[PDB]
């Protein structure tokens, strides 16, 4: 789901 | 028609590899550190790791392997390049000086070849008869490693395996063997291939395929004595050899995956494993000597020794001290313990490394209300993240001001033969001498008995015997304490007023102009044991004992006037040793020299405000390193205080400096003072450790902050911050963060460890009752937080699966307040587009958070920004206009809305819009008329956006999923209905980072236009200015003489670095330069510096002063 995904490109795409 | 400039304000402190090994030299232990282009080179030793090396790449480092081919001295290093770059390098200390030389290189794209998963591996043969890559998927391409091939060309083998989770090489082997996790349909599995280099084929492998688990990921392959493979999953870690299967399961795994691991002991007994949640573990091999027969695995074992920080490194140092790599929140030092002591922990952490962590989302203010910029970031993630505040320069807090004029110098003064609470102070004046007191906070002035008090004073320290040392121009004289006496006065055969001064302790040595006099403060009285007269005028002097002697100063340094000249002398003699002419034809103001370390060093300011630098020997003389590095522009002071362990070179001017030690270097902070012109140390009974200081009128004393050139705070949170929102009315902070809780027995969520949200010192949740529409949870949370203690005041806690997306501190319509607006999103089990959440609006008002506000939304509220008197929110695909009534109630026009997912979005202080919807970025202004948004402009090619701004009303920076960055203009050109719909890219950049926040500030202020800071994944933070017509080509050739001149470590082009690159396309870079690049000017040998700048005028020391201009734009 988009948050998660974009939440988790903002750490290092992890 | 764009001109940019990006120079690092920050470097990269996230690290993304570390590897240990016999690099510098076979009889010693390094650390190497991988940044993004950054290798750091450490020396493994006693007191911890002792840097010996920093340098920088034309490229992102994505492999990094030291290795020994047969009949090699010492290590060897192998690096891949993220765009590609190969090369093999070599450490050379041949000269005093450091070298990394590039044995080998050259680049190993491929024009065919998807990038795989799971990224670049790099990897080496036990034998090192080769390197094995694996860039793309289907595609395994190797390089021979025999004594030539000094460009790598490489040769590709056929990887029928399809997509590769992990590999590396197998020990033990009769032949090269590659040991692989590849997934397919019927899960993954491992397998073998041998290489034959002599026909490229991959033939056989030693051992058949074998199933491994689902999540089957890390490979290790373990040295001789065993020999085998290591396969981590998640719940299962299995050893594989020949036909050898061990499998362990042991469910204190079962949770965070393993990420990491590093072999402790050479053998291969030892391993340690790091999980996503910080733990480490142990990873155990019992061995089994079979009588007369090799030893063996009998089985594996794993043992959680306690947590670290997420790691992406882990490195076993020795005598149980690793070096825990991390990425994602501070890196560390620790050390490992038999006994697990107090918490039940066998990890005990020695030593921490600031890494401003990903920088999620930040906000520049002037915080200590001084027209400065600091910096405040959301760093980390999880129980690693935090707030950072980061201040430019050193700063000093004031304790006493008293107002005084034109005093023109200082000396501190304590008043007993015992005790170093330094209880007097003494400044002269133009023509006088006024002396104080202390008792304690207290200043009073009168006068002791024998000091001239109708004299300008060019000295005021202490001797020999309760005695106390007055340098007066008049007459250099004596005063005792007990005795209370005048012991002594000199004066001047021929009633000649003196010039300069010098004075340590034990010694004297003055000047009456060309003139020299050296005198002695034996028991209770003067002693005339030498003259000579100088070439020229004295300007300066210095004296104090620089090691071998406590008093008696060995040589001395000399400053003249017509040569403008420093010097070395022998002082019982003065005999001329070595001098140095310098420049020019202003004068030398000071010169001083001081013990530190490992480089004896003396330098001279002069008057225009300039300064040089010499090392030396204290012994005998070489003319050490030179750079003129200019400061103020009134003439430097400098002065010797004492600090922490090592003790510096404060320089006094309009610009107050401060000279510490880098490598082994010396560091150049600005002092955040208005101007100083003299200062003394201290340590009293009213103020100690301290430092006194005195500007046009006035004097102060406090105490001198940390050290670098840039100041950071940190503010541990312990969960994971998302956004940040400055409140200057309410002089507060308001910041989106999230933790992760768990099930419990009540099936409920429970929490693994406090934090910010749970340890607040107030709380409160959401009761909105807005809907009825083993396992991890996010609860996320909005806290206030004081801009003064940075305590997290109050944190209210949102709804049970409401996860808050964006964050605005405003006023809305006519409404006088100012609240904290929160964009929220409803995130139910399995339902990929959420079609609810909420806008929340809050009120901080005198003590608490109000909940005032609350509209139902029907989607995720990416993105929000305070237009001009309304709220504009992006939700899920649709952009509204909310107004805030005078009921204080949200609405919208139904039928005014919009076809735009805002993931990122910007405004001008008109009517103007910068969004990002489909991969483009998007111009719209709002038509009154429609009560609409109007797309007056696009920007077609695909872009996968990571951040936005506008830099004025035409020209928008943007920054994308491949480290590149790009400006977009308007076009100011007819068929305005077609050719002015499309905005045009005008400049390029690869940057090499990851953007998350553009924002409008600077770090500054008490040439260029505008400036735009930046925060990346790695937590460098960065700097975009705009430039003219003449600087923009001025440096853009630089650039290309630069690049001619300076040496590049793996040998590679600044231009194909640069260059932007996506997978649609490679232009070269367009509007844009990097400071970084040029600031390099500054670091060249005079030799190399006269080549660059061989033609506006056209000089060094007209170019030398261009640079330095930028260097204080940040």
């Amino acid at each position: 789901i988009l948050p998660k995904v974009l939440h988790k490109r903002t750490l290092g795409l992890s | 028609m764009s001109y940019n400039y990006v120079v690092t304000a920050q470097k990269p402190t996230a690290v993304n590899g570390c590897v240990t090994g016999h690099f510098t030299s076979a009889e010693d232990l390094n650390l190497l550190i991988a940044k993004n282009t950054r290798l750091e080179i450490y020396v493994v030793t006693a007191e911890g790791l002792r840097p010996v090396k920093e340098v920088g790449m034309y490229g992102k480092i994505a492999v990094m392997e030291l290795f020994r081919p047969k009949g090699e001295s010492k290590d060897l290093l192998f690096i891949l390049t993220a765009k590609y770059n190969a090369c093999i390098l070599e450490y050379k200390q041949s000269g005093e000086s450091i070298d990394i030389i590039t044995r080998a290189h050259g680049n190993v794209q491929d024009r065919i070849g998807r990038p795989s998963e799971t990224g670049i591996i790099g990897i080496i043969d036990p034998e090192c008869r080769m390197i094995g890559l694996r860039l793309y998927d289907g595609l395994f391409k190797v390089i021979p490693l025999d004594r030539d091939n000094k460009e790598l060309k490489a040769f590709n083998i056929r990887l029928e395996e399809l997509h590769v989770i992990d590999v590396k090489f197998l020990y033990g082997c009769q032949a090269p063997t590659i040991c692989f996790v590849y997934q397919d349909p019927q899960g993954r599995h491992v397998k073998t291939y041998e290489v034959s280099l002599r026909e490229k084929e991959f033939n056989k492998g030693p051992w058949k395929q074998e199933n491994v688990e689902a999540e089957a990921s890390m490979v290790i392959a373990v040295p001789e004595p065993f020999g085998g493979a290591i396969i981590i999953g998640q719940e299962s870690i299995t050893y594989h050899n020949g036909d050898k299967y061990l499998a362990i399961a042991p469910p204190i795994i079962k949770q965070s995956t393993i990420v990491c691991h590093n072999r402790v002991d050479p053998n291969g007994s030892r391993y340690l494993l790091g999980d996503m949640e910080g733990r480490l573990f142990m990873l155990l091999l019992e061995k089994e000597e079979q009588m007369d027969g090799t030893v063996t695995l009998k089985d594996l074992r794993v043992e959680l020794l306690g947590e670290t920080s997420i790691a992406e490194c882990l490195t076993y140092l020795d005598n149980g001290v690793v070096f825990v790599g991390s990425r994602l929140g501070d890196s560390q030092l620790v050390k490992l313990n038999v006994d697990s002591n107090e918490q039940g922990s066998y990890v005990v952490a020695m030593e921490t490394f600031t890494n401003l962590g990903p920088i999620v989302d930040m906000c520049v203010v002037d915080l200590e209300r001084q027209g400065q910029g600091q910096l405040v970031t959301c760093s980390g993630a999880f129980k690693e993240g935090s707030l950072r505040i980061i201040r430019n320069g050193i700063g000093i807090h004031e304790h006493a001001s008293i107002d005084l004029p034109g005093i023109k110098g200082l000396w501190p003064l304590r008043s007993d033969p015992n005790r170093e609470t330094y209880d007097t102070l003494v400044l002269s004046f133009v023509g006088q001498t006024r002396v104080l007191m202390l008792n304690g906070e207290e200043v009073e002035e009168t006068e002791l008995m024998g000091f001239v008090d109708d004299q300008q004073t060019f000295f005021c320290g202490n001797v020999a015997h309760q005695q106390l040392i007055q340098i007066t121009s008049a007459s250099v004289r004596l005063v005792s304490q007990e005795p209370k006496a005048l012991v002594s006065e000199w004066k001047e055969p021929q009633a000649k007023n003196i010039s300069v001064a010098s004075c340590n302790s034990s010694q004297v040595v003055v000047a009456v102009g060309r003139a020299l006099y050296y005198l002695q403060i034996h028991p209770q009285e003067l002693r005339q044991i030498s003259h000579t007269e100088m070439e020229h005028e004295v300007a300066c002097l210095d004296i104090t004992p620089l090691g071998d002697s406590n008093g008696l100063s060995p040589l001395c340094a000399i400053g003249l006037w017509t040569d403008i000249s420093a010097r070395i002398l022998k002082l019982p003699s003065f005999e001329l040793l070595h001098k140095e002419m310098l420049g020019g034809e202003i004068i030398p103001r000071s010169i001083l020299m001081t013990t530190f370390e490992s480089s004896h060093y003396l330098l001279c300011a002069l008057g225009d405000g300039a300064l040089f630098y010499f090392g030396l020997n204290i012994e005998t003389g070489l003319l050490s390193d030179r750079k003129k590095v200019t400061l103020g522009t009134q003439p430097t002071v400098l002065r010797t205080f004492r600090s922490l362990s090592t003790t510096n070179v404060f320089a006094c001017s309009d610009r107050p400096t401060v000279i510490y030690s880098s490598n082994h270097k010396l560091v150049f902070s600005n002092v955040n003072l208005k101007e100083v012109n003299y200062m003394c140390p201290l340590n009293s009974d009213g103020y100690p450790d301290s430092l006194a200081l005195a500007n046009n009128s006035t004097l102060t004393i406090g105490t001198i902050d940390e050290i670098q050139k840039l100041h950071i705070r940190t503010v541990p949170l312990y969960e994971s911050p998302r956004k940040i929102c400055y409140q200057e009315v309410s002089q507060c902070f308001g910041v989106l963060s999230s933790r992760i809780e768990v099930q419990d027995t009540s099936g409920g969520t429970t929490a693994l460890r406090p934090s910010a949200s749970t340890q607040a010192l107030s709380s409160s949740v959401s009761s909105s009752k807005l809907f009825s529409s083993g396992e991890e949870v996010e609860v996320h949370n909005l806290l206030i937080i004081d801009q003064h203690t940075f305590e997290v005041l109050h944190a209210h806690q949102f709804l049970q699966n409401e996860y808050a997306l964006s964050l605005v501190s405003c006023k809305l319509g006519k409404d006088p307040n100012t609240y904290f607006i929160v964009g929220t999103a409803m995130v139910y089990p399995e339902e990929a587009e959420p079609k609810q959440g909420r806008i929340v609006v809050f009120q901080y008002s005198d003590g608490k958070l109000q909940t005032v506000a609350e509209k139902e939304v029907k989607g995720a509220v990416y993105s929000m920004v305070e237009f001009n008197g309304k709220l504009l929110a992006s939700i899920n695909s649709t952009v509204r206009l909310y107004e805030w009534t005078t009921e204080k109630d949200v609405r919208t026009e139904c039928n005014h809305y919009n076809n735009i997912m805002a993931l990122y979005l910007k405004t001008k202080g008109d009517f103007i819009l910068v969004g990002d919807l489909m991969r483009s970025v998007l111009l719209l202004a709002y038509k009154p008329m429609e009560g609409n948004f109007e797309e007056i402009a696009r920007d077609f090619n695909p872009n996968w956006m990571s951040a936005v701004e506008i830099l004025d009303d035409d020209n928008f920076l943007g920054a994308e999923n491949a480290f590149n960055l790009f400006v977009c203009q308007k076009d100011s050109a007819a068929t305005t209905d077609e050719e002015r719909q499309h905005l045009q890219e005008v400049g390029l950049f690869h940057l090499g980072e990851f953007v998350n926040v553009f924002c409008h500030g600077s770090l500054v202020m008490q040439p260029t236009q505008g400036s735009v800071l930046f925060g990346t994944v790695n937590g460098m933070i960065g700097l975009v200015t705009s430039l003219s017509e003449s600087w923009y080509n001025l440096l853009l050739d630089m650039q290309n003489r630069l690049n001619k001149v300076i040496k590049s470590v793996g040998k590679i082009e600044h231009s194909f670095w640069r260059s932007f690159h996506t997978e649609r396309k490679t232009e070269p870079a367009t509007g844009f330069i990097d400071g970084d690049l040029i600031e390099s000017f500054l670091d060249i040998s005079r030799p190399k510096m006269q080549e660059v700048v061989a033609n506006r005028e056209a000089t060094a020391d007209d170019l030398i002063k261009v640079v330095e201009e930028l260097t204080r734009i940040h």
